[PDB]
C-alpha cells in the first residue's frame, strides 16, 4: 500500500522552490512531466441550518490523476470523474449515462448556485516532479487571487516501511534552507477503508487550512 | 453611476496572465510584452535598466490610456541573444541594487540611532 | 448478462493460445559449492510479433533477492558478449 | 450535457413477441437485456432557500436523479434459473410482484443527472431536452453512503422505481428501448406500465450549437418513425408532462 | 507502367549517386540498390548496415532495425537537406556509440541525464558524460569526454567537481594533469571494473588535494610510476606491497606550515604523507 504526505510552507520566497530543487540535486534520479492542481471552497447560502452542520465544502481537482474532482465535507469524501474513458461500462450500456458527463464544479456553480456559492480559489500550475531513490517529490507555487501564497510539497512512496524516515529527511533538508515554519500532514481519512486519492485530498485540506 | 471598482487596479481577474509575450513582425529579434495591472513605476525602471546592456538595441514602453492599468514594453537585442534573457538580467540587476540599497540604509539608520 | 455477448466472448477467448504473443523462459542453474548457487533466467519475448527481446536476470550466490544483474537486450551480438563476460566472471569467482 | 432528441410510444404485450421479430428484421441486431434502478431526490423543505431570486427568477428548484445497475441475481426468483438469461424472460414479468423488495433497496443505500423542461414552440417535430450529467465513482469517510451524501448537498429522498427492458442499437447512434416500470414502496411493488411496454426512441447530441448535426438527427428520427407507420404510432409527448421542477408535481410514466 | 517504373528507378539511382558522391555511404558491390553504412556495434567491431530505398514511396529503411534504428530511419525520412542528412548520420554514429557504452556501464554505475554544462570541456564531435556511484564523496563525478571523428573515436576520462546553484551548473573543479586518453576499441569490461576499483583511490587523492588547496598547501602525487622510479625514500616504499590502499603525497614544508620560514633550516623542504586505508 502506497503512502503519501503533504507539507505546506507559508513564509516561502519566490526562489525557495529552486533552492530546494538544487539542495536535493545529488540524489535526483530523474524528472517527469509537470502537474497542476485546483482548490475551491463553496459556502452554504441557507441560514436555517443546525449548529452541528458544517457550512463549507472543499473541492480539490487533480489534473495528473486523470482529471478527477474530490468533494470534502465533515470528514466525508466524494470522488467524481469527468472523462469518457473513466466511465464503468455498465452505466454506458444500460443507459444510466449519456456518455459525455460534466465536471461536478459546473454542476455546483451552474444549477445549484442558489444553495452553494464560491468563496475562494487557489491554483497551482507548472509544478515539477522528481524521481528519487524509491520516492517521488512534487513541487509547485501556489497563487491566489491577490498573488503568491506559499510552497506546496507532496511526497508519494510505494513501500510504507520507511516513510517516516523519508519525511524526516525532507524536513531536515528544508531545515538547512532555514524554512522553519512548515505545516505537515500524513493523516488518513478512514482507518479501515483506504482510498488513495481521497486520503490525498484530505491531507491537502489538512495542510492548506488556516 | 459608472465608476469602476478600485480593486481592479491591483487584483488580476480570473483567466488573466500577468505577462503576455508576442513577437514583433517588423524588426528581427524584437518582442512586445504586455504587463497587466501595472503603471509607470515598473515600466520606467525596467526600461532604464534595459538601456544599460550593450547588446540591447531598442527598449521602449507606453501606457495607451490612463483609465486602464496596463502597459506595453518593446525590446530588440543583438543577434544570438534572447530578449527574455535580457529581461531576466535586468530584473536580477535591479534586485541586487535594491538589496544593496536596503543594507546601506539599515546600516546608516542604525548608526544614526547610536548617534541619536 | 445477455446470451449473445457471453457467447461471443467465449468464442473469441477460445483463440487466445493462438492470437496471444509467444513467450519463452529458460532457467539455468549452475552447480557451485559453498552453498552459493547463482541462477540465470533468460526470458525471450516478441512484443511486436517480429522483434526479439531477451531479458537476462543473473542472481549471484549471495542472497535469494539480491539480483546481481538484470538487463535487457535487442541485439544477439550483445547477448553473446554479455554471456561471455558472465562466463568469465563466473570462472574468476571459481578461481578466487 | 447533451441535447437528447426523442420520440415516444407504447404497445400492448400481446404484440410484444411479433414486435421483437420485426425490429430484428430492420436493425439486423438482436435485443440485449438490461435493467436499472433510479432514485429521485428533492430539495429539503426544512431549509428555506430564500436565495431563489423571486423578483428576477434567475433559477427554480429542481429534482435530481441517481441511477445504478443492479445484477439479475436480485431479480430472478427460485423458479427461473432454468431458463437462459435472454429477452424471453420479460414474458413472465407481467405480475405486479417482483423479487426486489423495499428492504433490499434500503440496504443498497451511480450516475447523477438533472434535466429541464423541453424547448417551447410548436415548430418542433421531436422532443428536444437538455441534460446535465456527472458520475460518482467511489467515496470514503465515517458516513460514506449515497443517502448521507445527498443529505450533505441538501437533498432528501422522494421515491424510486425499477426499469427492466430490452435495447436495440441501430445506425447513426439511434437507440430504441422497450421498458417496463415497477414503482417500489414499503407498502409493496406496483407495475405502472400494466399490461404493456413503453417504447422510446432517442438520439444524443453532444453540442447544442451545432445545427447541421441536429438537423441530421431529426431527419433520422423522422425517417425511423415513417418506417414504423401502421404498426406503432410514435408521437411527441406533452411538453408539460416532462417538467420535473419542484413547484409543480407530475411524473410521465 | 514501364515509364513510371523507369522514372522511379532513375530518381532512386540519382539520389543514391548523390549520397555516394557525398561519400557517406560506401558502395555495395552485390546490390546496386543497397547502401552500406559503417557503424561500430561494439568497441572493436566495425560492421556495415544495409539501407534500402522503397520503390513506391521512397523512404529509407533498414533490414532489421532496432527501436533506435527505426526512430532514426523515421528521422531520415522527413529530413530536408543533404547537410541535414549528413548531420543526422553523424549523430546516429555518435549516439549509437554513446548508447553502447552507457549500456556497458549500466550492466556492471549511475550516469546523470540532468547535467548540462554551458561550455564544452576542452579536450570532431565532443560529448560529455557524467557518471558516479552512490557511495562516492558528494559532488565528485567521473567525466568522460567522447571525441568522435570521421574515422576514429577517443575517450578522455577525468575526475571533476560540479555544483548546481540557482538553476545553473558550475564546474567547480577540473583535473587536467591526470587525463586518461583511451582509444575506443581497447575499452572492455575488465578495464571498466579495474577503473571502478582504482577510481575511488584516485578520487580520495583528488578530494584530499582540493582540501590541501583550500588550506593553500602545495602538494604532489606519488603515482605508480613515481614509486616505481625509486626516487622516493625507500623506507616510505617499505610496507607498500603493490597495495592500492596506501597513498603517498609529497608536501612542501613551507606550504604545510602556512609560510613558517623559521622551520625551513631544521626540516627538509619536502615531507611525505602516507595514508593507509
Amino acid at each position: 500500500m502506497g503512502k503519501s504526505a503533504v507539507i505546506f510552507v507559508e513564509r516561502a520566497t519566490p526562489a525557495t522552490l529552486t533552492e530546494l530543487k538544487d539542495a536535493l540535486s545529488n540524489s535526483i534520479l530523474s524528472v517527469r512531466d509537470p502537474w497542476s492542481i485546483d482548490f475551491r471552497t463553496y459556502r452554504c447560502s441557507i441560514k436555517n441550518l443546525p449548529a452541528d452542520v458544517s457550512k463549507l465544502m472543499y473541492s480539490i481537482t487533480f489534473h495528473h490523476h486523470g482529471r478527477q474532482t474530490v468533494l470534502i465535507k465533515d470528514n466525508s469524501a466524494m470522488v467524481t470523474t469527468a472523462a469518457a474513458a473513466d466511465i464503468p461500462p455498465a452505466l454506458v450500456f444500460n443507459g444510466s449515462s449519456t456518455g459525455v458527463p460534466e465536471s461536478i464544479d459546473t454542476i455546483l456553480s451552474s444549477k445549484l448556485s442558489n444553495i452553494w456559492m464560491q468563496r475562494q480559489l487557489i491554483k497551482g500550475d507548472a509544478g515539477e516532479t522528481l524521481i528519487l531513490d524509491g520516492l517521488t517529490v512534487r513541487l509547485v507555487n501556489l497563487f491566489s487571487s491577490t498573488g503568491f501564497k506559499g510552497l506546496l510539497i507532496e511526497l508519494q512512496a510505494d513501500e510504507a516501511g520507511e516513510f517516516e524516515t523519508k519525511i524526516a529527511g525532507i524536513e531536515g533538508h528544508l531545515a538547512e534552507i532555514r524554512a522553519k515554519e512548515y505545516k505537515t500532514s500524513s493523516d488518513s481519512l478512514g482507518p479501515d477503508t483506504s482510498n488513495e486519492i481521497c486520503d490525498l485530498a484530505y491531507q491537502y485540506v489538512r495542510a492548506l487550512e488556516l | 453611476m459608472n465608476a469602476p471598482d478600485r480593486f481592479e487596479l491591483f487584483l488580476l481577474g480570473e483567466g488573466e496572465s500577468k505577462l503576455k509575450i508576442d513577437p514583433d513582425t517588423k524588426a528581427p529579434n524584437a518582442v512586445v510584452i504586455t504587463f497587466e495591472k501595472e503603471d509607470h513605476t515598473l515600466g520606467n525602471l525596467i526600461r532604464a535598466e534595459l538601456l544599460n546592456d550593450r547588446k540591447v538595441l531598442f527598449a521602449a514602453y507606453k501606457v495607451e490610456h490612463p483609465f486602464f492599468a496596463r502597459f506595453k514594453l518593446r525590446i530588440q537585442t543583438t543577434e544570438g541573444y534572447d530578449p527574455k534573457d535580457a529581461l531576466k538580467n535586468a530584473c536580477n540587476s535591479i534586485i541586487n541594487k535594491l538589496g544593496a540599497l536596503k543594507t546601506n540604509f539599515e546600516t546608516e539608520w542604525n548608526l544614526q540611532t547610536l548617534a541619536a | 448478462d445477455d446470451e449473445n455477448i457471453t457467447k461471443l466472448n467465449k468464442e473469441i477467448r477460445a483463440f487466445d493460445k493462438l492470437l496471444n504473443i509467444p513467450r519463452r523462459e529458460l532457467k539455468i542453474n549452475l552447480p557451485l559449492t559453498e552453498h552459493k548457487s547463482p541462477n540465470l533466467s533468460l526470458m525471450l519475448e516478441s512484443p511486436n510479433y517480429c522483434n526479439a527481446l531477451i531479458h537476462i536476470k543473473f542472481s549471484a550466490g549471495t542472497e535469494a533477492n539480491a539480483v546481481s544483474f538484470d538487463t535487457t537486450f535487442s541485439d544477439f551480438k550483445e547477448v553473446e558478449d554479455f554471456l561471455h563476460f558472465i562466463v568469465a566472471e563466473y570462472i574468476q569467482q571459481k578461481k578466487v | 450535457m447533451v441535447q437528447q432528441l426523442s420520440l415516444f410510444g407504447s404497445i400492448g404485450d400481446d404484440g410484444y413477441d411479433l414486435l421483437i421479430s420485426t425490429l430484428t428484421t430492420i436493425s439486423g441486431n438482436p435485443p440485449l437485456l438490461y435493467n436499472s434502478l433510479c432514485t429521485v431526490w428533492k430539495p429539503n423543505p426544512s431549509y428555506d432557500v430564500e436565495n431563489v431570486n423571486s423578483r428576477n427568477q434567475l433559477v427554480e428548484p429542481n429534482r435530481i436523479k441517481l441511477s445504478k445497475e443492479v445484477p439479475f441475481s436480485y431479480l430472478i426468483d427460485e423458479t427461473m434459473m432454468d431458463k437462459p438469461l435472454n429477452f424471453r424472460i420479460l414474458k413472465s414479468f407481467t405480475n405486479d410482484k417482483i423479487p426486489l423488495n423495499y428492504a433490499m433497496t434500503r440496504n443498497i443505500l451511480w450516475s447523477l443527472q438533472i434535466s429541464d423542461i423541453p424547448a417551447a414552440g410548436n415548430n418542433r417535430s421531436v422532443s428536444m431536452q437538455t441534460i446535465a450529467e456527472t458520475i460518482i465513482l467511489s467515496s470514503a469517510g465515517k458516513n460514506s453512503s449515497v443517502s448521507s451524501l445527498m443529505n450533505g448537498l441538501g437533498y432528501v429522498f422522494e421515491f424510486q422505481y425499477l426499469t427492466i427492458g430490452v435495447k436495440f442499437f441501430m445506425k447513426h447512434g439511434l437507440i430504441l428501448e422497450l421498458q417496463k416500470i415497477w414503482q417500489i414502496e414499503e407498502a409493496g411493488n406496483s407495475q405502472i406500465t400494466s399490461g404493456g411496454f413503453l417504447l422510446k426512441a432517442y438520439i444524443n447530441v453532444s453540442r447544442g450549437t451545432d445545427i447541421d448535426r441536429i438537423n441530421y438527427t431529426e431527419t433520422a428520427l423522422m425517417n425511423l418513425k415513417k418506417e414504423l407507420q401502421g404498426y406503432i404510432e410514435l408521437s411527441v409527448p406533452d411538453r408539460q408532462s416532462m417538467d420535473s421542477r419542484v413547484a409543480h408535481g407530475n411524473i410521465l410514466i | 507502367e514501364g515509364i513510371l517504373d523507369e522514372i522511379m528507378f532513375n530518381h532512386a539511382r540519382i539520389i543514391r549517386s548523390e549520397l555516394l558522391a557525398r561519400d557517406i555511404f560506401q558502395e555495395d558491390e552485390e546490390n546496386s540498390d543497397v547502401l552500406l553504412f559503417q557503424l561500430p556495434t561494439t568497441c572493436v567491431s566495425m560492421a556495415p548496415i544495409q539501407l534500402k530505398i522503397d520503390l513506391l514511396s521512397g523512404q529509407f529503411y533498414f533490414r532489421n532495425p532496432t527501436p533506435l534504428l527505426s526512430n532514426y530511419a523515421s528521422k531520415i525520412n522527413r529530413a530536408e537537406g543533404p547537410e541535414e542528412l549528413a548531420r543526422i548520420l553523424q549523430q546516429l554514429k555518435l549516439d549509437k556509440i554513446i548508447h553502447v557504452l552507457t549500456t556497458m556501464f549500466e550492466n556492471t554505475w549511475s550516469c546523470s541525464r540532468i547535467i548540462k554544462i554551458d561550455k564544452p570541456i576542452r579536450t570532431l564531435l565532443q560529448r560529455d558524460l557524467f557518471i558516479r556511484l552512490p557511495h562516492w564523496p558528494l559532488n565528485w563525478y567521473l567525466i568522460l569526454s567522447i571525441i568522435s571523428s570521421k574515422t576514429s573515436c577517443v575517450v578522455e576520462k577525468r575526475i571533476g567537481k560540479i555544483v548546481s546553484q540557482r538553476g545553473k551548473w558550475n564546474l567547480k573543479y577540473l583535473d587536467n594533469s591526470n587525463v586518461m586518453t583511451v582509444k575506443l576499441e581497447s575499452i572492455t569490461y575488465q578495464k571498466i571494473m579495474i577503473l571502478q576499483r582504482t577510481i575511488l583511490n584516485r578520487i580520495i587523492n583528488h578530494m584530499l588535494i582540493d582540501s590541501l588547496n583550500q588550506l593553500e598547501i602545495r602538494n604532489k602525487i606519488c603515482s605508480s610510476e613515481m614509486i616505481n622510479e625509486q626516487k622516493l625514500p625507500q623506507y616510505i616504499i617499505q610496507g607498500s606491497n603493490t597495495n592500492d590502499n596506501i597513498s603517498i603525497i609529497t608536501l612542501e614544508l613551507e606550504s604545510f606550515l602556512e609560510g613558517s620560514k623559521a622551520l625551513n633550516s631544521i626540516l627538509e623542504s619536502s615531507m611525505f604523507l602516507r595514508i593507509d586505508y
